[PDB]
């Protein structure tokens, strides 16, 4: 005689894990094989509407790959979704693209997928907002085109940090041309811009935080001419401008807010 | 008012028909085939008797974050009980018993790691 | 790594027992608890109109008392219902009082209820046609009289043989005033049954097969007096027949068939 | 007329939309979810491959009595990938698949004891 839990209708198995809490039901699915299962199962994550890394105790863990995509592979409803720092694959990238109405997505962090599977995702998420594919260390030149390439009009806040050497002025071009309403845009660590681009910047009409740090190349002086920007509100530029500069450029820009 | 339940082991018991009615299976034995003694061919003697006092106790009426203090008293008992009760509750088809046990084992796992887990449950590492 | 089987999920294992027959069936749900309790699913025996131990592989084995209750217990809709030479229990009886909608029953040489199970079983089949009642050797003049109190008018065929000492001249007396459709009647081995109460038989206008082997007080010469039963077709009266007077028997109601 | 199927490896497969439509699930996702990348999160690679041969057979249309011979061949495989098959089945939604997998394990069990079953099919005896 042993209790014989090893036995417990599936039915009730469900029930005992619809009373745990996301990250806990994460934590089970390793128990043994009925229980993987049953914790993916369609029920019990079905309607979620965000799922992000953030809030689910991963943290002294590593989410095994293949269990991450099959938890994800069930919701089609998700509204905000971060995997920040995590490490994916092709195939939980590709299955991502089932949330069609993804508002926010972060990814920065993320390796391990494709140029092509990064397209699939973007060129169906077409009412995002916000995004955040921030240094995916991973990546080639192929990935940052795609990037500019396929992100949706619709976006407004976007965050392409560093990419030092597999972003170029004509990707900002690019990016620029397709995505109008852009409010807040972050290219730190863009060590390929100089301020050759910063035309491109005037074609962004609502662009208010613009943030260009640690882009090595930027003659200090030159960054006067983004006060042009008519509706320009903050402006990071971190490690590029020495103190006695960044006072003047301070002073010549009154309005707007430096750090 | 008063119904005979019959345990799997052969014992009779006498509650009242409201109370024993919390149990949708043993309700639509009576209601839709007019079974007096009403078997419980998976319910014991054993387990019949606290459930009972179970329904009893609720003829008048998440996180585990929420079981009535009586309840949780009621469930203070060894796993082979406990294992025999979300079984009986899941049979009977009791709702709220089934509700409260599901959140005691639920708190059981809570905080221990899966080999924690495999132990106290007793529950074999398929992985392996 | 040995093939998973204890973790295959609830749903198939009923897709693969829905793919045995119910002999089958019956075995595996030995196999282990998980499989015990699938085996007894409402999905498949909640239909079954028809049940016999005679149609089950359970010659050379002992059903535990305990699982045919909780397999029985899932039929409603029998029409055919035959566990005879199996040992049954008052919860097996208490519950067989589902099949309200029972046409032939037959317990022979079945036991281990009492006459009160006996009682709300035949109560509830108030439709029923034949009944084999014969041989529980469980048991007393309680059941016998519980057996002809509450067999329903309906019946037409009926075999109360083995119940040497617990029935009497009144229990067929009850038993006529009750069921006046009877057709077949067998009460053999009814030691005692005397010539005295061969007037009871006279009462039941549609009695074409009647039976009394064995009852060893009948005078045999008394015999003749029954094929005065207007209807009576055929007459088993084995070993109390000398073969002197059998052939007189034979002689004088020719349109008889003795044996 | 050709879908691109992604299995939990990682590789893929072009499949004509047909054949890959025999899996409800596939063809849920390809339908009311416009899906090219079909990643099946778990179907590894070499079931998949079988699983694509078995729904080609088929594009074009118990006991055990009566599974159709390349069927019985399809599954002369070793019980672990038979394992995986009804699994695979079951997840995709394959009836026709998950109908002969079943038969074939049902095959196995008919003839049997409870403890060759658990034997053939490393089955814990719970109760012992």
């Amino acid at each position: 005689p042993g209790v014989s839990w090893d036995s417990l209708p599936d039915e009730l198995l469900l029930g005992i894990f619809s009373c745990l809490c996301l990250p806990e039901l994460l934590k089970v699915s390793g128990v043994c094989k009925r229980w993987y299962r049953l914790a993916s199962d369609e029920s019990l994550w079905q309607t979620l509407d965000e799922f992000r890394v953030q809030h689910m105790d991963l943290s002294n863990s590593v989410i095994e790959v293949s269990t991450l995509h099959g938890i994800l592979s069930q919701c089609s409803k998700l509204q905000n979704l971060s995997l920040e720092g995590l490490r994916l694959s092709d195939p939980i990238v590709n299955t991502l693209a089932k949330n069609s109405n993804l508002v926010r997505l972060n990814l920065s962090g993320c390796s391990g997928f494709s140029e092509f599977a990064l397209q699939t995702l973007l060129s169906s998420c077409s009412r995002l907002d916000e995004l955040n594919l921030s240094w995916c260390f991973d990546f080639t030149e192929k990935h940052v085109q795609v990037a500019v390439a396929h992100v949706s009009e619709t976006i407004t806040q976007l965050n392409l940090s560093g990419y030092r050497k597999n972003l170029q002025k004509s990707d900002l071009s690019t990016l620029v041309r397709r995505c109008p309403n852009l409010v807040h845009l972050d290219l730190s660590d863009s060590v390929m811009l100089k301020n050759d681009c910063f035309q491109e910047f005037f074609q962004l009409n609502y662009l208010q935080h613009l943030s260009l740090s640690r882009c090595y190349d930027i003659i200090p002086e030159t960054l006067l001419e983004l006060g042009e920007i008519p509706t320009l509100k903050t402006l990071q530029v971190f490690g590029i401008v020495p103190d006695g500069t960044l006072q003047l450029l301070k002073e010549a820009l009154p309005h707007l807010q430096i750090n | 008012p008063s119904i005979k339940l019959q345990s799997s082991d052969g014992e009779i018991f006498e509650v009242d028909v409201e109370i024993a009615k919390q149990s949708v299976t043993i309700k639509t034995m009576l209601e839709d085939l007019g079974m007096d003694p009403v078997p419980l061919p998976n319910v014991n003697a054993a387990i019949l008797k606290k459930v009972i006092q179970w329904c009893t106790h609720h003829k008048d009426d998440k996180r585990t974050d929420d079981i009535p203090v009586w309840d949780q008293e009621f469930l203070k008992v060894d796993q082979g009980t406990l294992f025999e009760l979300i079984l009986a509750a899941n049979y009977l088809d009791i709702k709220g018993l089934l509700d409260v046990t599901c959140k005691t084992v639920a708190n059981m796992i809570k905080g221990k790691t899966p080999e924690e887990i495999r132990k106290t449950f007793n529950i074999k590492n398929d992985f392996t």
